[PDB]
């Protein structure tokens, strides 16, 4: 992570998986039909997303 | 007194199907209240209360229909 042009600073970042999208205490609030994989699809998507974020 | 005594068996054995809104009533209204705790246990004293509410409502067709049972038995 650069901090500044002249400093960098290493960085950290946990990816949650599917099976932790479940055990989340904040989930009920939001809609979801447990049908179509919803936290299976997010899990392949985030890990792709996060590492693009991470890369550029 | 004889064919007009015979009608009070038969017209309270069919005041017992009005009954069937109760049974079934009743079922839904708080089955609703068990699918909906689970999906979110953070609403319990809200949800809880007016779901009694709703028994007393869906009650009234297993109270009248009953009544009318007694009025052709023990009434008349």
């Amino acid at each position: 992570d650069p901090v500044s042009s002249l400093s960098f600073e290493p960085s950290e970042k946990p990816i949650f998986n599917a099976k932790t999208i479940e055990q989340s205490p904040s989930f009920g609030k939001f809609e979801i039909d447990t049908d179509a994989n919803v936290p299976r699809d997010l899990f392949e998507y985030t890990l792709a997303n996060q590492m693009l974020t991470a890369m550029a | 007194m004889q064919l007009v005594l015979a009608a009070k068996y038969i017209g309270a054995g069919i005041s017992t199907i009005g009954l069937l809104g109760a049974g079934i009533g009743i079922a839904i209204v708080f089955a609703a209240l068990i699918n909906g705790v689970s999906r979110n246990p953070s609403i319990k004293d809200t949800v809880f209360p007016m779901a009694i509410l709703g028994f007393a409502l869906s009650e009234a067709t297993g109270l009248f229909c009953l009544m009318v049972s007694f009025l052709l038995l023990f009434g008349v």
